[PDB]
RNA sequence: GCUUGAGUCUCGUAGAGGGGGGUAGAAUUCCAGGUGUAGCGGUGAAAUGCGUAGAGAUCUGGAGGAAUACCGGUGGCGAAGGCGGCCCCCUGGACGAAGACUGACGCUCAGGUGCGAAAGCGUGGGGAGCAAACAGGAUUAGAUACCCUGGUAGUCCACGCCGUAAACGAUGUCGACUUGGAGGUUGUGCCCUUGAGGCGUGGCUUCCGGAGCUAACGCGUUAAGUCGACCGCCUGGGGAGUA
């Protein structure tokens, strides 16, 4: 029973990456703080390219 | 599309303009005549455009952060 | 075998397969290799890696024509289409220019209805 | 009367008959009480895309004022000629001067 | 009566829209907010950074008067655009006097060309000019004592977009943006541009006479994704930017900003990358195959588990070094592409 | 943005390809009025001029001819 | 009698409004030829299918049909249905500025007449692509289905018929009056067009909201607010828009 994994910083990354790949071209389900919204959108734009490379 | 230039070249410019207009019109035209839902999808797209613009505009008050 | 100098590398890059046809300037083929014939089968054809192995297995078996430099035409909105030209920068060729010959009709014939 | 803005392109290696062609065509218009307002020949220039496996056509701009039956007979004579590739007749309303 | 009507047209007569009439008296100072009252609706929330002069500290106490600017009214609550731009008009007037004077004499000191014209700075502000303007002839101020004192003799100004190249040393010697968009083009012409609004993907620096630039989020710094541009640069500030791309159709000049501390990273690869220089560096997070010392200005991932001692595989760096400690580590490799320096720790005295 | 046809007193002729090539892209496609910022009337006159110049081969349809 | 309602005339203005004719480019398919050889195609995976009789790819030429990328705009025009390449011919309507003219010539309208998406029917052509029916392969416990491979009517044109649609704004037409804001489009007037400028003025249109209304949702000067004229329609659900 221990402490949270990668304290929302690069978990905010992979939430934006999974949400980037599975459609959701909103870019309008992020966090609201800056240090987590910045890389929710960072994972989103890193997921658009990984959508172009596949189907 | 058409990229030819001097020795640093060949990838970024091309995947940019290629990727945008190519993947747009081919991913559109690849099936589905539809005849009816470009009307619905443009109507929903542009109603979502004005709802996003006014929604962010009146959402520019405060957020208690 | 003909001792050609330059060639034109057509890359058909559909969804389910990539085939790579290296021809000459004239437009008649010298050698081709596909993403299906490189051991990858079915769904595995539809990857960029099978396109890369296809561009390798074309870029040799066009060695006997002695091509130093080639253009690259790419047709098709597929999952290859960029790994297969990284695999032609890396295969020992000089890329003259890269074009796009993806056929965009000024809408003519009717597409199929396919999905539900 | 009606105004027209005829631009017709000419097959290139038959372009020495063009000063004859202009004289026959504006002679045909002038033989029916019609004015003329422009004569601008642009010479042999480069086609943007090959028309019948062929580049570099010779363009003639006329921009005449003439009646309808004369302009119709004129357009049929642009049809039934292998020297003329892509004629064009255009709108009415107050014919004009130097363009390029 | 008509006292008030006359009073109104009087007060119309004794104010104007731009930052022209030096009228706002500074009626409260608190770091970091100045505030005036130039006879408008409310009181400006002024930054402190429109009012400190050339070395960082404030210059104006209570009662002091600078005009601000106008033509923008009510964003919810408040009044102005900043008085610092005010200042720009004054600079323009002096430049006009020189052009008007036939010449303008001040001091111009121009060390180098970001984009082909030495940079000249007048008083607080620094401006960029085209390459010829810095020197009258082919003299070149690179051999001159650094940041030398002359004046500026004007060579060239662009009259719409504000770029002015001025004449150092040699005292004796005396529709519209988009057709010819080839001036700042050619690959990397550096520009000095004020940022306007940072749209959480971008920063929107745009200065050169009615254009739009982005510098979006990917460059901006030497970290990619976690950056959030509001933290990293500014709001309303003139910066280092150059074109990197101009698209003729679609009208999107895509500028950049990483063309800076990129050089620092290169120096780190070199400076200490000459051979096998030793470095005193602090580890930050040990990730089971290394220790990740990251001292020396953003140089990223470093020492691997393979050296660490004179035993190879069994070591598990958390057991052997520390958390957050400055160590011996020397360079052993800088890879120019793919941004991997690979330091080591086995270079010590045990065998 | 600005409408250059509104800055003039023009009514768009199809023969000044020096101006019309500022409004085709390098793939032959007509550029939108949200990009160029022309007025809608001169946008319609612009589109008819582009298509007419394409018919007289003063402009290309695509870049694959 | 009168001119405000209505209508006519002189200038323009924009528009996928309609009918007929012609023409252009890209693409799909096929045919002939060249190079070349082991796969292609397809899926969530597969197989049916096509290919050593030379396919798929690539190039040259030709034929034929259909639709008109970009512009494309909660843009435009039309009574509604609806109408998108470009050009010509014939033709309807709307709008505005300044005047002149007629003098209530107006509104609505049961019956009637006309127009009326798609499917379909008849006659004659045409047939690229797509695609009911149909065949086959899958999937499934079954699969007369969704998925795949093919594929005929039909989709197209000319002339007739049918006369229905979630024919929808689920809102009959005409007229008057009643706080605002942000836009789009289209004219026009004045002034410093001296600068994409400022102040008004008409038409059509999109959204948000005020009072008021409504069972609420919501409507809100283009009303579902306040009224007037005329018409159509409703009277529990099923049986039944059936006999």
């Amino acid at each position: 029973m221990k402490r949270q994994k990668r304290d929302r910083l690069e978990r905010a990354h992979q939430r934006g990456y999974q949400a980037g790949i599975a459609g959701r071209s909103k870019e309008m389900c992020p966090y609201q703080t800056l240090n987590q919204r910045s890389q929710w959108l960072g994972g989103w734009r890193e997921a658009m390219a990984d959508r172009v490379v596949m189907a | 599309i058409k990229v030819r230039e001097n020795e640093p070249f060949d990838v970024a410019l091309r995947r940019f303009k290629r990727s945008c207009e190519k993947a747009g019109v081919l991913a559109e035209v690849r099936r589905r005549e539809f005849y009816e839902k470009p009307t619905t999808e443009r109507k929903r797209a542009k109603a979502s455009a004005v709802k996003r613009h006014a929604k962010k505009l009146a959402r520019e008050n405060a957020r208690r952060t | 075998r003909k001792q050609v100098s330059d060639g034109v590398a057509h890359i058909h890059a559909s969804f389910n397969n990539t085939i790579v046809t290296i021809t000459d300037r004239q437009g008649n083929a010298l050698g081709w290799a596909t993403a299906g014939g490189s051991g990858f089968r079915g769904s595995r054809k539809s990857t960029p890696f099978a396109a890369q192995v296809a561009a390798e297995r074309c870029a040799d078996a066009v060695k006997e024509y002695g091509i130093k430099n080639l253009e690259v035409m790419v047709k098709g909105p597929g999952p290859g289409r960029e790994s297969t030209i990284r695999a032609l920068n890396a295969a020992g060729f000089r890329i003259t220019n890269i074009t796009d010959v993806t056929p965009i009709p000024h809408n003519g014939c009717r597409p199929p209805k396919k999905r539900r | 009367m009606r105004h027209y803005e005829i631009v017709f392109m000419v097959h290139p290696d038959q372009s020495e008959q063009v000063p004859g062609m202009i004289e026959r065509y504006t002679a045909a218009i002038t033989g029916a009480e019609g004015k003329i307002h422009r004569l601008e020949d642009w010479g042999r220039r480069q086609l943007a895309y090959p028309i019948n496996k062929l580049h570099k056509a010779h363009y003639v701009l006329m921009n005449v004022e003439a009646p309808q039956e004369v302009i119709d007979e004129l357009e049929t004579t642009f049809r039934f000629n292998d020297a003329v590739i892509r004629s064009m007749v255009m709108r009415t309303k107050h014919a004009v001067t130097e363009a390029s | 009566e008509s006292f008030a009507q006359l009073f109104e047209e009087s007060l119309k007569e004794i104010e104007t829209r731009p930052g022209s009439i030096v009228r706002g008296v500074v009626v409260a100072i608190d770091k970091d907010v100045v505030l005036v009252d130039a006879g408008l609706k409310s009181e400006s929330a002024i930054p402190a950074e429109q009012f400190k002069n050339a070395q960082g500290e404030l210059e104006i106490q209570v009662g002091d008067e600078v005009d601000v600017a106008l033509d923008a009214v009510e964003d919810g609550f408040g009044e102005t655009l900043l008085s610092r731009e005010k200042a720009k008009r004054h600079e323009a007037w002096i430049t006009l006097e020189k052009a008007y004077e036939d010449a303008e004499t001040v001091t111009g000191v121009i060390n180098g060309k970001v984009k082909g014209g030495f940079t000249v700075e007048l008083n607080g502000i620094r401006a960029f000019l085209p390459g010829s303007l810095v020197d009258v002839r082919p003299v070149r101020d690179t051999l001159h004592l650094e940041g030398k004192e002359l004046e500026f003799k004007v060579i060239k100004l662009d009259q719409k977009r504000n770029n002015v190249v001025v004449s150092r040393r040699a005292v004796i010697e005396s529709e519209d943006p988009w057709v010819a968009i080839a001036k700042r083009y050619p690959e990397g012409t550096k520009l000095t541009g004020r940022v306007t609004n940072l749209t959480d993907y971008g920063c929107f620096v745009e200065i050169e006479e009615g254009v739009e630039g982005l510098v979006h989020v990917s460059e901006m710094d030497w970290t990619n994704k976690n950056i959030h541009p509001s933290k990293v640069v500014n709001v309303g500030d003139v910066v280092e930017v150059m074109v990197l791309d101009i698209d003729e159709e679609r009208r999107r000049i895509s500028l950049g900003l990483k063309q800076c501390k990129a050089n620092p990273w290169q120096q780190f690869a070199e400076t200490h990358n000459k051979g096998d220089r030793v470095e005193g560096k602090i580890k930050s997070i040990t990730d089971f195959g290394i220790f990740i010392g990251l001292d020396g200005g953003i140089d990223g991932l470093v020492h691997l588990s393979d050296i660490s001692w004179n035993v190879a595989g069994e070591e598990a760096v958390r057991e052997y070094k520390k958390g957050d400690e400055i160590a011996a580590v020397v360079l052993q490799v800088d890879a120019e592409r793919e941004r991997i320096s690979l330091g080591v720790k086995q270079l010590a005295e045990d065998p | 943005f600005c409408r250059f046809t509104a800055e003039g007193v023009q009514e768009i002729d199809y023969k000044d390809i020096a101006t019309l090539k500022n409004y085709i892209t390098e793939s032959g496609k007509i550029v939108p009025s949200r990009i160029t910022g022309t007025r809608a009337k001169y946008q319609r006159q612009l589109a008819r001029a582009i298509k007419r110049a394409r018919y007289l081969s003063l402009l290309p349809y695509t870049d694959r001819h």
